[PDB]
């Protein structure tokens, strides 16, 4: 059959919410929902409000000046409500006009009816309403910052290997923009289907992953591609992860979730990439990717998921525990 | 008497749109316009944010690029698209001299086109280098509604029954078969990339040798006006005046040009030629037929680049017979003169009889040609560079394989063999240089002789036997010139191995007070040296009169013969300065296929050299 | 600083002090002489074709004069410029040997006798075998330039109003070039030196390599040999093509420069269309 | 002299990341941030983008605005017998200057715009709405 | 800043009506499920637990509601989570827990007991900072029961029973 993933290799995650007792949730938060829409399905909506908010008024001052009997053919002795409304398409101009503030004034609002006046105020209560409306849903949808993720940048496949005696989960993860993610963090969660001792079964239970990190903390500097590993100690889950086991039909996920305010906007903004079972080489390291110029480093993004092979042990890293412990009695 | 886009004349009657608006000669030419606009103001705004952004953009630092499938026929046809506008605008600004008014409409729209032409391949440019084929729908559109707006004003044309004597049908005509062709390029990306509909895009990834941060010569992969116009040169060039030039500047050389691929490419040549033809021997034959198979696909290409720009050198003769002859008459009155409508559409005779036309066309038949002749000679050197490639190469290789018999290497010494790199081999790569001209040196030649017949008649012909029968002696002349350097060349190594003992065991030529005799000896070898030096000398100062003076002597010939033997004419200005630019076209190819035949019958011992020493005693048993 | 040398400062010491005065003005008085006949032929013939296009006369006499003129020249110019050319290469070659065998032994012992060995025979021969050929054509390009620049002036005053912006471009690419050219024409050399050498010590001691098996490693360094050889003169191509379409496009922005202002002036200022043509041709 | 040259720096004295990044394999995603590029263009890049997004804007529509009053037939310089599509268009200056009006929503009213062109009047709505998405678009920006 | 409200994106995210105690490895922890029902992610989430209860300083202090923070149980330590599915929330009661001394028996409605859990996090669509509070009073907290697995693999991917799930 297949295998899911809890989260693509893009993000995405492919979890399916079903039976959702629904209350409206959807279209209560209209603002927010507008800012999700696409950017051609965002015109749609826009254009759509204005064209019916000019056709919505556009009735109403055609049937002003049909009951005042401005629209009666000849040059009538009475004074226009609105003048050189002659047309429904004359209404719809006119229309046009003062909602958006054009005001041609061809078509004046005359002094005679009160009605007419009252309408005014109203077309322009809502046009300033709808276009302020409007002004905000554009600017967080121009505020938007998913897609600087997609310029986040993770290997395709990580690695296990050794560092420091230690066995560590190394990764990498590259910017490939020139601004900066200020105050960045990574999160690393193991998902597998984990029962317990007292009998629960938990269906994907996330255990939280420390970073490896100088001062044990979340907060890396991304400038080029680093590399966060996950030194496997007695309390790491992946302490019992043993290379044949590391099979395609395994229970094992690696999410890796990294965050941080965009500095040109100020969004905050997360990348989040999972490596399967079969997304992890054991006792392979990552090439040396940034060497040095005249004046300055270079990355070679060429080689940025490139893996060599190194010498390691095959057993688990509970073996290495239990390896060193007798070397180290005798 | 302001600025009116159709016609201001017979009061401004012009827009009047009865009969249908396509029917007005001018409204067909306002919607022209609309296609370049749209783009001209579409792109504008996209590419400002590149070029605002490229102030500060680092990627492009060392980006990599992916010339979407048609690169090449694009930019052909932007190149004929660009001159074609061209000549819309020379026709509409001939045509409306004649009437009152200025007639806007005749070259204005073409010239919005050429503007949108221009960016029309800037913007495609800035979409090749960023993979994004996504931003070509704007491009896409401009390609579909020009064509489907021009081709409208061509039909109409047909309606009122232009012609094609009209040049303006034919212009148009030509602009729907552009634009057309323009459209169908913009289609293959989308069948190839597969990026506006299909679910699964193909996306292609920048080759692998582009992706090396080690590679430097980027020729074989630039646009194509940068591989005409060696633009991407500027920036190494620019760098050697701050960091000088060494190995670490010059980076490794492309797959193509790899010594290691080009032996690939010639062994396969030798495997196919065993293969298809069973031949015990490798002769000289053997090996001809085996460069041809491995380096033909480009030399054949350097040959085409240079016939065609020997054609369009002959364009300035033509133009200078032209722009003068037009002005060699007092009459200027008089102005191309026929009518359909109002607007006065020139004819093909009239559009090349004015001065400005021919000066105009023969700037852009330059720019063609000396890009051509120019693209001629990489396209032949570097070939020329990879057949030394592939056969030091495969030199080499046959030094390992064999034997050390005192018959076989006691005879060729190291010398013998290195010699073979060295002089035997640069003969040889030095022809494939030449190669082109031995194709076309000849049709230059000709082609010359033939339109200078037309040009002056006989007398030219005449004059121009006179560089050609003075040609065989020249040949004699050079090759008296390398007899008396070898003399010299043997003669300077004597004297030179001579001082080398001299220099070596100095002390004891110092001490016991020697120097003032042994330096003796090699005043008197100098002077048995210096006289065969002063025989070339001499050889080389003859060449430089007779390259110089027979110009002179055939144009000496040519003019007097002309009045006095033939009388034919009186040598106006259009015949006569037609005439030296040809003669000075013609010199150049009549005084140095000498050279081309010398190295050609070089490269034959070369190669007849090459392959006796190629087949020659084996380390047997090796396979077994 | 030692890369950028227009190096102006050897001319002259190869001039001065081992040509001479007599045979280096009568190089020069030629060279100009030449090229100032060079453009009266030309000229001459546009005012005859111009002039006779039916006071005046029948031209068949002083054409031929000119041309006279101009022949003659040729040879004299020709010969003058290796016959000095040899008179340099000889002399200068006598002071070296007198200088390094009147010589203190200490020098040779501390130089690399290759300094010496270069100077003696590369350097000797590029003096004595290039000099006085690259010099006359040097000469005879520079000139014509000169002189075609100066008819298209003069047939036309307003291109050299046009010129000043021209010529400034003309001089940075006549001035990145140099540069350039030199390291890449020194990198030319000094790749292939190497290239040689390892053919000759390939056939020295061919039975060793075959011997340790080590011919799979120097067919490597071959490859290794050859690319940098090739690489070095593909950028010295690209570079020789780079000036040469440059300088053609500039020729042709002055054809087009130059007709269009000729036509215009033959129209107006009445031209006549006789220095029209030496201003196109 | 390559030994003593520069020692590279990580970051410099004032922020300003001193790496350079190589083999940038782009998708488009440098573009396709428009909104973060633009603001991250230094700001007389932006005058020239917000000059050139609404002079382009106007003139795309100004060849509207004269096209159709040139396929209407009431740019011919002669008695209004018919009701012009856009009243006081006569040369494409009055088109470019309408087109200003409209957008930019001055309105004069010089040039009004008749019922009697329902080509025209589409336009005048294509226009308003693009007027003020464009200029959304660019105060989101600005901001 | 009326359009950017974020009060409205809290009420999507979902408690269970009452907690629970049971055993977890070995030892006696606090669970509760937390859920979001919106496709989006609530960036940088961060959930506090806290203890409202009248507790009284031997020396004769009285703090009507003192509010004692909780640990989470992470296995991090830092309080940080990642919500897309539902995920139980549980506190492991330590000898330094204020519930240390809960029983069935004590757990009745008029108990001077009270869990606040709080939710924090970033919208990743306006980038505002929301929270989501809930309370668990004594006799909201059923002693001795588990929840319910929600999650199960459909076809090809994973399926949350959402009407299971205060089970
Ligand atoms: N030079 C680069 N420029 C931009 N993104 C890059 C570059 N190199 C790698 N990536 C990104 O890294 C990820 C995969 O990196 P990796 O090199 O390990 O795999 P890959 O085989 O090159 O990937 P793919 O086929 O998906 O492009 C993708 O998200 C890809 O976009
Ligand atoms: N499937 C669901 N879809 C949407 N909201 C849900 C869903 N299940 C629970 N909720 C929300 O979570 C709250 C608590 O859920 P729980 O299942 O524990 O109680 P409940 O008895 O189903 O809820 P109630 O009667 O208050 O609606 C509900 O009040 C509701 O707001």
């Amino acid at each position: 059959e297949r295998r899911a993933r809890f989260v693509s290799k893009k993000g995405n995650c492919n979890v399916a919410h079903k039976n959702i007792r629904e209350q409206g949730r959807f279209l209560q938060d209209v603002f927010t929902t507008l800012v999700d829409l696409k950017w051609p399905h965002t015109l749609l909506i826009f254009t759509m409000s204005f064209l019916c908010s000019w056709l919505l008024f556009a009735m109403v001052w055609w049937l002003i000046a049909f009951a005042h009997g401005d629209l009666a053919p000849g040059e009538g002795t009475n004074v226009p409500c609105v003048t050189s409304i002659h047309s429904f398409s004359s209404a719809f101009l006119f229309s046009i006009e003062v909602q958006v503030t054009i005001g041609f004034g061809g078509r004046m609002v005359t002094e005679e009816c009160p009605l007419a006046i009252l309408i005014l105020i109203v077309q322009n209560i809502v046009g300033l309403m709808i276009n302020a409306i409007m002004l905000g849903c554009i600017f967080m949808k121009t505020a938007q910052a998913h897609r600087r993720a997609e310029t986040l940048i993770f290997s395709k496949h990580a690695v296990i290997t050794l560092r420091h005696g230690r066995l560590c989960f190394m990764l990498r993860v590259g910017d490939l923009r020139k601004s900066m993610i200020i105050s960045a963090t990574i999160h690393m969660q193991v998902v597998r289907k984990t029962t317990s001792p007292e009998g629960e079964v938990v269906p994907l239970h996330q255990v939280d992953i420390p970073m490896e990190n100088g001062v044990g903390g979340n907060s890396i500097f991304l400038v080029a591609p680093l590399i966060i590993y996950h030194v496997i100690d007695s309390n790491s889950p992946l302490y019992d992860l043993a290379p044949s086991d590391l099979h395609h039909h395994q229970d094992l996920e690696i999410i890796v979730i990294l965050e941080g305010v965009v500095e040109t906007t100020g969004i905050t903004t997360q990348a989040r990439t999972s490596y399967l079972a079969d997304e992890i080489l054991w006792g392979q390291r990552f090439v040396p990717i940034v060497a040095e110029e005249d004046g300055r480093y270079s990355v070679d993004y060429s080689k940025f998921g490139n893996t060599v092979k190194v010498p390691t042990p095959l057993c688990t890293a509970r073996q290495l525990d239990e390896d060193r412990s007798l070397l180290d009695a005798l | 008497m302001p600025l009116a886009f159709c016609g201001t004349e017979n009061h401004s009657a012009a827009y009047r749109v009865d009969q249908g608006v396509l029917n007005n000669g001018c409204f067909v030419d306002a919607l022209n316009v609309v296609p370049h606009v749209f783009l001209l103001f579409i792109t504008f705004p996209i590419l400002f944010i590149g070029w605002g952004s490229q102030s500060s953009k680092v990627h492009i630092h060392h980006s990599t690029w992916l010339h979407f499938p048609g690169h090449n026929l694009r930019w052909i046809l932007t190149f004929i698209l660009l001159f074609v506008l061209v000549c819309e605008i020379a026709e509409g600004i001939l045509s409306d001299g004649v009437t009152e008014s200025r007639h806007l409409h005749l070259y204005m729209p073409a010239g919005m086109a050429f503007m949108a032409a221009i960016t029309s391949v800037v913007y495609y440019h800035n979409i090749e280098t960023s993979n994004f084929p996504k931003l070509l729908i704007a491009l896409l559109i401009y390609w579909t509604l020009a064509f489907i707006t021009k081709t409208i004003k061509f039909v109409k044309f047909y309606d009122h029954a232009i012609g094609f004597s009209q040049l303006r049908f034919c212009l148009t005509g030509l602009l729907v078969i552009l634009y057309g062709m323009l459209l169908l390029v913009e289609v293959n990306v989308i069948r190839v990339r597969r990026y506006i509909f299909f679910k699964t895009p193909r996306e292609v990834k920048p080759p692998e040798d582009l992706q090396d941060l080690g590679v430097r010569f980027l020729q074989p992969f630039v646009n194509l006006l940068s591989k005409g116009t060696y633009w991407w040169m500027n920036a190494f060039i620019k760098t050697a005046h701050k960091k000088p030039i060494d190995l670490r500047a010059i980076a490794k050389l492309p797959i193509a040009m790899r010594a290691l691929t080009n032996y690939q490419r010639l062994c396969v040549a030798f495997d196919a030629q065993a293969r298809k033809d069973t031949q015990s021997p490798q002769g000289a034959r053997a090996i001809w037929r085996a460069l041809c198979h491995a380096f033909g696909r480009r030399l054949i290409l350097s040959s085409t680049f240079r016939i065609l720009a020997d054609l369009l050198g002959f364009a300035g003769p033509l133009c200078i017979f032209g722009i003068v002859d037009h002005l060699g008459k007092e009459n200027h009155v008089f102005q191309p003169k026929t009518q359909f409508l109002g607007v006065y559409f020139v004819s093909s005779q009239e559009f090349l009889g004015n001065a400005y036309v021919l000066a105009v066309l023969l700037f852009l038949a330059l720019l063609l040609q000396r890009t051509f002749l120019q693209a001629s000679y990489y396209v032949a050197i570097e070939t020329g560079i990879n057949l030394r490639g592939a056969i030091q190469t495969k030199i080499y290789n046959k030094i390992m394989h064999m034997s050390t018999s005192n018959l076989s290497m006691g005879e060729m010494t190291a010398g013998q063999i290195c010699n073979l790199v060295a002089i035997d081999t640069n003969q040889l790569m030095w022809f494939f240089f030449l190669c082109p001209n031995l194709w076309t040196m000849p049709v230059q030649i000709i082609v010359g002789v033939i339109l200078l017949y037309y040009i002056l008649g006989v007398s030219a012909l005449i004059g121009a036997a006179v560089i050609i029968l003075l040609a065989p002696v020249q040949y004699f002349v050079a090759t008296k010139l390398s007899q008396a350097q070898r003399t010299t060349l043997e003669h300077s190594n004597e004297r030179l191995k001579q001082t080398n003992e001299m220099l070596r065991g100095m002390k004891l030529l110092k001490l016991y007070a020697w120097e003032s005799i042994f330096c003796s000896r090699v005043e008197v070898t100098r002077r048995k040296e210096m006289t065969s030096l002063r025989a070339f000398a001499v050889y080389t100062s003859i060449s430089i009169f007779m390259n110089t003076a027979i110009p002179i002597a055939a144009v000496l010939i040519t003019f007097v013969g002309h009045v006095s033997f033939f009388k034919e004419s009186d040598l106006s200005p259009s015949v006569a300065f037609a005439s030296l630019s040809l003669f000075h076209i013609l010199v150049t190819p009549l005084f140095l296929l000498s050279s081309v035949v010398r190295s050609t019958v070089k490269a034959l011992v070369s190669v007849q050299k090459l392959s006796e020493f190629l087949s020659s005693a084996e380390i047997r048993e090796e396979q077994c | 600083l030692h890369q950028r040398a227009k190096i102006p400062w050897r001319a002259c010491t190869k001039y001065l002090s081992s040509a001479g005065i007599l045979l280096l003005s009568l190089l020069v008085f030629s060279q100009l002489l030449k090229h100032m006949v060079l453009v009266a032929i030309d000229y001459w013939l546009a005012k005859w074709t111009d002039s006779a296009l039916v006071d005046q006369s029948v031209y068949a006499m002083v054409f031929t004069l000119l041309c006279s003129l101009g022949i003659v020249l040729c040879l004299v110019t020709s010969v003058t410029v290796e016959w000095t050319g040899l008179k340099v290469a000889k002399r200068l070659h006598r002071s070296l040997l007198n200088r390094i065998i009147l010589a203190p032994m200490r020098f040779f012992e501390t130089t690399p006798l290759g300094s010496i060995l270069n100077r003696f025979s590369s350097d000797c021969n590029t003096i004595d075998q290039h000099i006085p050929s690259t010099l006359e054509c040097l000469s005879r390009s520079t000139l014509l330039c000169v002189s075609a620049l100066t008819v298209i002036s003069y047939v036309t005053p307003v291109f050299l109003v046009a010129l000043l912006p021209l010529a400034v471009v003309c001089y940075f690419i006549q001035k990145y070039f140099r540069v350039a050219s030199r390291d890449l024409q020194q990198l030319d050399d000094t790749t292939q030196l190497p290239l040689v050498s390892h053919f000759a010590e390939t056939v020295e001691g061919l039975t060793t390599i075959r011997a340790f098996r080590y011919e799979a490693r120097f067919q490597q360094k071959l490859l290794e040999y050859t690319d940098s050889n090739n690489i070095a003169s593909l950028f010295l191509t690209a570079a020789n093509r780079w000036l040469e379409v440059c300088m053609e496009y500039i020729g042709a922005c002055v054809v087009l420069i130059a007709a269009a202002t000729s036509i215009s002036n033959s129209l107006h200022r009445e031209l006549s269309a006789g220095l029209v043509g030496l201003g196109l041709t | 002299y390559r030994t003593r040259e520069r020692r590279a720096r990580f970051v410099s004295k004032k922020g300003n990341c001193n790496v350079a990044h190589k083999n940038i394999r782009e998708q488009g995603r440098f573009l396709q941030d428009v909104f973060t590029t633009l603001v991250d263009l230094k700001w007389p890049h932006t005058l020239l983008i917000f000059t050139m997004s609404f002079l382009c804007s106007w003139l795309l529509f100004a060849m509207v605005w004269w096209l159709i009053a040139f396929a209407h037939g009431d740019l011919a310089p002669g008695e209004g017998t018919n009701v012009p599509c856009v009243t006081s268009i006569h040369s494409f200056s009055s088109a470019f200057l309408f087109s200003i009006e409209v957008q930019v929503t001055i309105g004069f009213g010089g040039r009004m715009v008749t019922e009697e062109c329902p080509l025209a009047i589409l336009i005048l709505i294509v226009q308003n709405i693009v007027g003020l998405m464009i200029n959304a678009i660019m105060l989101g920006c600005i901001f």
